[PDB]
RNA sequence: CAUUGGUGAGCAGCGAAGGAUUUGGUGGAUUACUAGCUAAUAGCAAUCUAUUUCAAAGAAUUCAAACUUGGGGGAAUGCCUUGUUGA
């Protein structure tokens, strides 16, 4: 018997992001 | 490792390595089981009648009595199977020869939560009233009653060594007992979510279940005022206790949790399935093999069976 | 899924952590040398004199052994479990039997290693955890008794589903099932990153590097129809085999020449392929038995393509190199073989590029004509190469003893293409 | 233009266009925007349902799209919307006459980027404040300083520094002071995407020749470069989940998939979208999961995911070539003929010049699916003719469909452009039927129709015969010769009693069908291009070429009404559910509704797309338009 | 006659998502999860079909139109259904089915 | 941030060897012995019988 | 060092305990307010934690005939069969038919 | 002579760079689409902790509670119920 392909069931793990909402600092 | 479905499963796994003892399906919905004397026999809380299993998925008794079966809870050197359902009565079942020793009319109303005393092997009920109330074969009032808290109670949980009590009422609230002197040490008030379940460990450390939260303290049990576990320390003041591990869920609504025993451990069982949480200093490290091997042949557990 | 699927997911992740006493009993059991009764009874104590007796004698062979007995096969490595520690620890010991199982390969039909590798299977669990490195290791043994033996031992892995009969079977998997192996397209996607991880501690032998392109050719062999299995092929092999020209080794360098050799045959590559392939043997081209090797490959390249420059001018970069290593009289000397191999798209290609660049030595361009009986439109896309030289070099007389072979043979050919360019009695006119 | 009848539900069957689709995160939740045309939708990525279609259309065409996290940000002609559940909570108008280009938001600031090579900034009034929407500046690039504006980004870690790339270089502008802080030196080729990458400093960039160019910022050089031969370089993405892995999507269909790591391609992705509507306009990594969303301009939307590799010990260098997973799938090319399923509203077939017809659900969005077109195996045993590289079926002009019999035969006949033969299709099992109808006198079937009772299947040739094919077997049965030109309509009444059919020779015959009989035969002035019959009254509806609706009485055999009106060649018609209305559309770019107790219009819809057919619902509930241009299926909801 | 899920005899074809490798999740009993009692008492008679009480089916109730008949009147016809007698009628006439026209 | 678990090691516990017996730790704290006085009753109780 | 610097980089003073995620940034209890060098200083290191810098930004760049020439044109070509070049030889045992 | 029985040789016929049977795995449906999380009039989504506490509100059968028991007969000892002795 040759490789058994066979596809998985794929749930999204949670990951995270670097936000870019918080790269703006206010004026000094 | 036992586990019940609300709608059907019971499976009875072993945990560590991967082999399946016995997996039922059963129609009738199923709110509780505990293995009773070894892996071998455990007891499940049917829709009505609490049945008794074996290792293969087998029947071996449906139980006439126990009537209703929400709480259930074995205690292991009398051999007496315990339940107390949504009837008030408090039924213990002397599963090696199969008398009934003992039907107790608890007089409060449904039991909303049970959980026994390691120590004593007297067990603790919890009412709608908020009474935790003591209780003895023998004799058929209650040891002793205590008011923990009030509204009704959520669960309870109770200290290898005997000493101290953890009760969570419906009143957003949680209280520490001392069942060695019956007075409470310390009131968690006011926790945002009323806690529906927690347990103790085996060195002494509390959990604690918002719903999708789990939440732990580390020496909460002791007497000081130090000992109250907080939510949070303002100033990283040393004296308030913060919370040694938190952890929460994404969408679920855990039903019990249980520490594992001679690992550090906590099983967690919620809406979709289970979690085992780590948590470093929760269970002993150091067993006693003349009483539970984590590590039993055949022949060294049927040996100690009869023993 | 299922309960059971997920709950026997447990089951894997915890293979070698001995819970029960009848779990050890089964795991310690099996091993290379013991049979099962008598292996289940003795310690790791026993077991580590027998591997560190063992382990010095292969020390004594080679000296790269020295190095595990310090941390290996040292006495303080008897307390360690795998399951007990951290991920980043693993994965060294994992980089530390990966490095073994290189070096052990080799000497894998003498005894001392047999007994050598045992305890690194019985201690270390290796036929557990990293079998891939342990069967790719030997997998060129699969006649001899001790990989039937490696057979009886190891849970396969995904990958490896070919030999799957083959487990604890009587007779020895037999060459064909090898193929069967080397035929998938992910199998191969190791045993690339097996051999560029192997050319890299240049501790490839003999037996070995043949096993490979033995299979190497046959995967190529089995997919001689399938052009579009072919298309996605040699991303794989032809990767290996630039990379298995980078090695310093002479050994190497043939295989490298056995591979190329056998792909462009079975699938006409195009030309800048050919000319990069071209380059990567000259280049790293130093022992004298793989020359003989590469001017076979480079005879036989050039023939595999057709097309419209088949027969091109090399390369400026190409041309000095190929007279760097390859001479002109040691290539007259190659065309005088009583071999005599077909050499005759590529010298038409090579003569070319003497009348562009070169020029200095066009006795050698009459004398290599001599000797190959060419083809009859090489011979005119010669000529007319010659005559372009003929107006812009500064006349020479060894170029009219040029044409004077082709006065002898093929005169209308000379006069077709004067009629094609140029005139009839202006080129006698200009000699 | 504003009807009294009618108004607009939504369009269906539409998922792209062309314009990047922009993805958003809710927690751990990721939620596609995509846009069509006028109105953008929201789709889920863990199951592309639909969450949110935008509650007005925008004047204009939405031309860049991005969402952070609960509000999409919408940028149509002059304007850029601020999107909240589809709902506009906010418009920020631009003051320029230029179209804005590209769109980006990072922080306090809104950056907007017009054509004319101009930059807007538009800040958060407050810090507590969502969305950005005090003016804040304008940044612009003199063509001496950059080129065109590729696309705006904003990189990870840089205090209101905004990487604007161009065609030449690239730019970085502080939008707190407005100056050009750093400028990159220019690139010898034109660029044309480009995309951020999850290490520091690091944009990578896409020419018009096949190069990826990794470009630092810090050091202002370029680290690493991608050769790829002869493509143009559409879209970008890094794969996040802890493997190196670039996506590179060009603009002949193929998406390539690089390992940075190892330095080599894993797998390519031949024609996952068309080449000829654009290619993959945008795939984008899904952040740290293997999860790839292509969306190409062909009006599709497909999600590709990595499986775990096959090696245990390997691991990096064993990768599984991509696999596919759910998409979402409409109509490439604009629809020919459309029907409804069933009675209370739940599919609509609609086949297209793609040559692929899809059953789409105006009930649930995610229902929709294409017919299948796999030819059953025959019971006759000799086996099937047709070429082994298999085409789809030519497109669809005549489409009937009787649902009495369904699941258990088939239930719907087409007839195909120019073919001789019309096939038939199973309505539940979604499939093309096992039969296939001949017309017997070698001309192209131009009109069909079932019987109500769904076991009869007629046929109109063009060359006047009418066959009758019975919907078990596919055996033929009846054969009528009355017309002499091409039939151009056929049906069959409620009772299966009588039958009608009307040809370009102007003859409209009755006939009876119990009896093989002629029952009359009555002859109009202009030829007749399309029937439709209601058989709830015994009242059908012709279209002639005299530019006028001829309504005929089944039973009394004489015109009863004529409705003039029209000024080009009338598309097609349908009576009302209650046969009280009549709305056809025509090539004077108008959809009428006829009153036929009155014999007049009452309501009269200038639509600047003409619309090719018209349908009602057998409810009294919807009605469907499809146009020339656009490809989706235009709802109108009743008023009355 | 009726689209309900809460009837049995609706369906042509049921879900697949709720069929679980043992059992359909509708024959589950969530009798035992409600909180009065009076729910919780299952006192259903075996095999008991079309018998005294709903609650002696411990099943869904089936779909079925028992008999019917049409109105003297005015085009009506009333069926007895399971959920209860039914009444179609024409009194709406929003309809145009015309006889004659010039 | 230092985490140390419980780890068994599962080498001390279950013996390498078939032939050597099971070694069989204990701990003598009478938390983890409840029963004193009720167990060595019948222990005696037994002992008569 | 850098190819550029911002001038205005350094005199912007950004307050951290305002917003509920920025407050991870902070080194001790005590500061509250950092200016901008600093503030991008440690906003790259928590970037580090979410995102681990690959082998191939850090140690790699791209900056007799050589070794590598026949993976470079491998790189560069994505078919690799001649059909390019309308040969005038016909291929063996693949024949390119069409039935009319 | 008939097969409405099994195997197996052939032909007509159908026949676009192949055909037929069987099966593993995943996806989209299988009712009608208004996004994830929490302590929820708001915040997160890189995280709720060196604001998570105080205050307020909050205690009925003066201690209702097996609507849940397969049927006969019993119940010493138990338990329940009532009566009583004694402090």
């Amino acid at each position: 018997p040759k490789v058994v392909r066979e596809a998985k069931k794929v749930e999204m793990t949670e990951a995270r992001a670097y936000n870019a909402d918080a790269d703006t600092a206010k004026a000094a | 490792l036992l586990i019940t479905g609300r709608k059907g499963h019971v499976a009875s796994m072993d945990w560590r390595k991967g082999q399946l003892r016995a997996e039922l399906f059963l129609n009738e919905t199923c709110h509780s089981a505990t293995y009773l004397q070894n892996e071998q026999y455990f007891a499940v809380a049917q829709k009505k009648y609490t049945f008794i299993y074996d290792h293969e998925g087998t029947e071996l008794h449906r139980l006439k009595q126990h009537i209703e079966a929400r709480h259930l809870d074995f205690l292991p050197y009398h051999y007496l199977l315990v339940t107390a359902g949504e009837t008030g009565w408090l039924k213990y079942h002397d599963v090696s020869t199969g008398q009934l020793v003992s039907e107790l009319r608890t007089k409060a109303g449904p039991t909303m939560a049970m959980a026994q005393n390691p120590w004593n092997a007297v067990m603790h009920l919890g009412h709608s009233n908020g009474t935790v109330s003591l209780w003895s074969p023998s004799m058929p009032e209650p040891l002793v009653k205590l008011l923990s808290a009030r509204g009704p109670v959520n669960s309870i949980a109770i200290d290898r060594s005997g000493y101290y009590m953890a009760t969570t009422g419906a009143d957003r609230s949680m209280k520490i007992w001392d069942i060695r002197n019956f007075k409470q040490l310390h009131s968690v008030e006011s926790l945002p979510t009323p806690g529906t379940n927690v347990s103790i460990s085996d060195t002494g450390l509390l959990a604690l279940s918002r719903g999708p939260h789990v939440t732990l303290w580390k020496d909460a049990l002791k007497l000081s005022g130090d000992s109250k576990p907080c939510f949070g320390s303002m100033g990283g003041n040393p004296h308030r206790n913060t919370p040694y591990m938190s952890h929460l869920f994404a969408g679920n609504k855990v039903e019990n949790l249980g520490f594992v025993p001679f690992e550090d451990l906590l099983g967690v069982g919620h809406q979709t399935g289970i979690t085992n949480l780590i948590v470093p200093g929760a269970g002993e490290a150091n067993y006693d093999a003349l009483e539970l091997n984590p590590f039993e042949t055949k022949k060294q557990r049927q040996e100690q069976e009869v023993r | 899924s299922s309960l059971s699927d997920q709950l026997a997911q447990v089951a894997s992740n915890n293979a070698t952590v001995a819970l029960d006493r009848k779990r050890r009993q089964k795991l310690h059991s099996a091993s290379l040398i013991y049979n099962s009764k008598t292996a289940a009874t003795q310690d790791y104590d026993f077991i580590f004199e027998n591997a560190s007796k063992a382990l010095e004698e292969l020390s004594q062979i080679e000296p790269k052994f020295a190095i595990f007995s310090r941390t290996l096969f040292s006495e303080s490595s008897i307390s360690l479990d795998r399951n007990v520690q951290t991920k980043e620890e693993i994965k060294d010991l994992d980089n530390a039997i990966n490095a073994y199982l290189l070096l052990a390969s080799s000497k894998w039909y003498l005894a001392p290693t047999l007994h050598a590798t045992e305890w690194l299977v019985r201690r270390f669990q290796i036929h557990v955890k990293n079998t891939e490195m342990l069967l790719l290791s030997t997998l060129n043994y699969y006649q001899t008794p001790v990989f039937k033996r490696i057979l009886s031992i190891i849970k396969l892995p995904p990958l490896f589903n070919c030999l799957s009969n083959f487990v604890r079977s009587e007779k020895p998997p037999t060459a064909l099932t090898m193929i069967k192996l080397f035929n998938d397209m992910d199998f191969l996607k190791l045993y690339t990153s097996y051999l560029d991880q192997c050319i890299k501690h240049n501790a490839t032998y003999t037996n070995q590097l043949l096993f490979t392109t033995c299979c190497f050719i046959n995967v190529v062999a089995f997919n001689s129809n399938n052009d579009e299995k072919l298309n996605q092929l040699v991303p794989i092999l032809l990767e290996i085999s630039a990379k298995l020209l980078a090695s310093k080794s002479k050994d190497c360098q043939i295989a490298a020449h056995t591979i190329l050799v056998v792909f462009a045959t079975a699938l006409p590559l195009k030309k800048t392929i050919i000319l990069a392939a071209m380059e990567t043997i000259l280049s790293n081209l130093d022992a004298k038995e793989a020359k003989h090797s590469a001017l076979l490959t480079i005879c036989k390249l050039f023939q595999t393509l057709k097309g419209q420059g088949n027969v091109d001018q090399l390369p400026s970069k190409i041309f000095k190199l190929f007279d760097s290593k390859f001479d002109t009289v040691s290539i007259l000397t190659f065309l005088d073989k009583e071999d005599k191999p077909v050499c005759d798209k590529f010298i038409t290609s090579y003569t070319r590029s003497i009348a562009r660049y070169d020029r200095s030595k066009l006795n050698i361009i009459l004398s290599l004509l001599k000797k190959i009986r060419l083809e009859r439109y090489e011979v005119r896309l010669i000529i007319t190469d010659l005559i372009y030289l003929s107006e812009i070099l500064e006349d020479k007389s060894q170029l009219v003893e040029l044409f004077e072979y082709f006065i002898s043979i093929n005169e209308d050919l000379v006069l077709k293409c004067l009629k094609s360019l140029g005139l009839t009695g202006x080129x006698x006119x200009x000699x | 233009k504003n009807s009294k009848i009618f108004s607009p539900f939504r369009i269906i069957g539409n998922v792209s266009n062309g314009v990047p689709f922009a993805t958003g995160t809710l927690g751990s939740t990721f939620y596609i925007v995509t846009c069509v045309g006028k109105t953008f939708q929201i789709y889920d990525a863990n199951t592309l349902h639909l969450l949110f279609v935008s509650e007005k259309e925008t004047p204009s065409s939405i031309v860049a799209l991005s969402a952070h996290f609960h509000y999409v940000y919408a940028a149509y002609e002059n304007k850029v919307g601020i999107y909240k559940r589809g709902i506009e909570e906010h418009l920020l108008e631009l003051e320029t006459d230029a179209n804005v280009e590209h769109l980006c938001i990072f922080g306090d600031y809104l950056c907007a980027s017009t054509d004319d090579n101009s930059i807007f900034i538009y800040k958060k009034s407050d810090p507590q404040d969502k969305y950005p929407s005090e003016f804040y500046t304008k940044l612009t690039v003199t063509e001496i300083q950059g080129g065109e504006i590729v696309s705006l980004q904003h990189l990870a870690t840089y205090l209101n520094k905004l990487t604007v790339v161009t065609k030449s270089n690239v730019l970085l502008f502080n939008v707190r002071t407005g100056k050009l802080v750093f400028t990159s030196n220019e690139f010898p080729d034109q660029i044309t995407t480009a995309e951020p990458a999850p290490v520091l400093d690091i944009i990578a960039l896409g020419t018009v020749t096949g190069e990826v160019i990794m470009f630092n910022m810090r050091k202002g050089k370029r680290i690493r470069t991608i050769k790829i031969p002869q493509s143009r370089i559409s879209s970008l993405s890094f794969r996040t989940d802890g493997s190196s892995h670039l996506s590179v999507g060009t603009s002949s269909g193929d998406l390539i998939f690089y390992d940075l790591d190892r330095r080599s391609r894993i797998h390519v992705l031949k024609n996952i979208h068309r080449e000829s509507y654009g290619g993959v306009t945008q795939a984008t990594f899904l952040n740290g999961q293997p999860i790839i969303v292509t969306s190409g301009g062909d009006n599709s939307l497909k999600e590709y995911v990595f499986d775990p590799s096959l090696s245990q010990g390997s691991g990096d260098v064993v990768v599984q070539p991509p696999r596919y997973l759910r998409s979402r799938g409409g109509h490439s090319q604009p629809p020919s003929y459309i029907a409804f399923a069933d009675s209370q509203s739940h599919f609509m077939l609609s086949a297209s010049k793609d040559r692929s017809l899809w059953s789409f659900s105006l009930r649930k969005d995610a229902q929709s699916q294409e017919m299948s077109q796999r030819l059953h195996k025959k019971q006759d045993g000799g086996r099937v003719g047709g070429s082994t590289i298999k085409s789809k079926f030519p497109e669809i002009v005549a489409l009937a469909i009787e649902n009495a019999r369904i699941g258990e035969w088939e239930n719907i006949i087409t007839a195909h452009k120019d073919e001789k033969f019309a096939r038939t299709w199973d309505m539940r099992n979604k499939r093309v039927g096992r039969w296939t109808f001949d017309t017997t006198d070698d001309g192209f079937v131009k009109s069909v129709a079932m019987s109500q009772c769904g076991n009869f299947g007629f046929i109109g040739s063009s060359n006047g015969s009418i066959t009758i094919y019975n919907m078990q077997s596919g055996i033929l049965r009846k054969k009528y010769k009355l017309h002499k030109r091409a039939v151009t309509g056929i049906s069959l009444d409620g009772m299966n009693r009588k039958m009608v059919s009307c040809g370009l020779d102007g003859i409209v015959g009755f006939y009876d069908f119990n009896k093989s009989t002629l029952l009359g035969k009555l002859k109009l002035d202009a030829p007749i291009t399309a029937m439709v019959y209601h058989r709830s009254s015994d009242l059908f509806a012709l279209a002639l070429d005299d530019l006028s609706i001829v309504v005929i009485d089944a039973v009394t055999q004489r015109v009863v009404r004529q409705l003039w009106g029209h000024s080009n060649r009338i598309t097609a018609f349908d009576f009302s559910p209650e046969g009280r209305w009549i709305v056809s559309a025509s090539l004077d770019s108008t959809i009428r509704t006829w009153d036929l107790p009155t014999g007049g219009c009452i309501d009269g819809i200038i639509v600047d797309n003409v619309a090719t057919n018209v349908k009602f619902s057998p409810n009294g509930d919807l009605l469907a338009t499809t146009h020339v241009t656009g490809n989706g299926i235009c709802i109108w909801t009743n008023r009355a | 006659v009726s689209r309900n899920m809460a009837l049995n005899g609706t369906l042509e074809f049921l879900n697949s998502k709720k069929m679980t490798e043992a059992g359909s999740l509708d024959l589950i009993d969530d009798a035992g999860e409600n909180s009065d009692l009076e729910d919780r008492i299952d006192n259903s008679l075996p095999g008991s079909q079309r018998g005294g009480d709903l609650s002696t089916r411990k099943m869904r109730p089936e779909v079925r139109v028992t008999s019917v008949q049409f109105s003297p009147t005015a085009n009506a016809f009333a069926a007895a259904s399971t959920e209860g007698l039914l009444i179609y009628s024409t009194n709406d006439t929003i309809l145009f089915d015309p006889f004659d026209l010039d | 941030m230092k985490i140390k678990t419980i780890k068994r090691s599962a080498d001390d516990y279950v013996p390498v060897k078939s032939t050597q017996e099971s070694q069989m730790p204990r701990n003598l704290n009478p938390e983890l012995h409840p029963f004193e006085r009720a167990r060595e009753y019948t222990k005696a109780l037994n002992a008569t019988k | 060092e850098a190819a550029w610097i911002d001038s205005d980089d350094e005199k912007i003073k950004v307050p951290i305990l305002v917003t509920n995620k920025t407050k991870k940034l902070r080194t001790s209890y005590n500061e509250s307010k950092i200016n901008g060098v600093h503030y991008i200083n440690r906003l790259r290191s928590q970037f580090e934690k979410i995102y681990p810098r690959p082998k191939w930004v850090d140690d790699e760049s791209d900056s007799n005939g050589d070794i590598n020439a026949l993976t470079k044109i491998l790189s560069t070509t994505y078919n690799y069969k001649d059909t390019l070049s309308n040969s005038k030889l016909l291929p063996p045992k693949k024949l390119d038919i069409v039935r009319l």
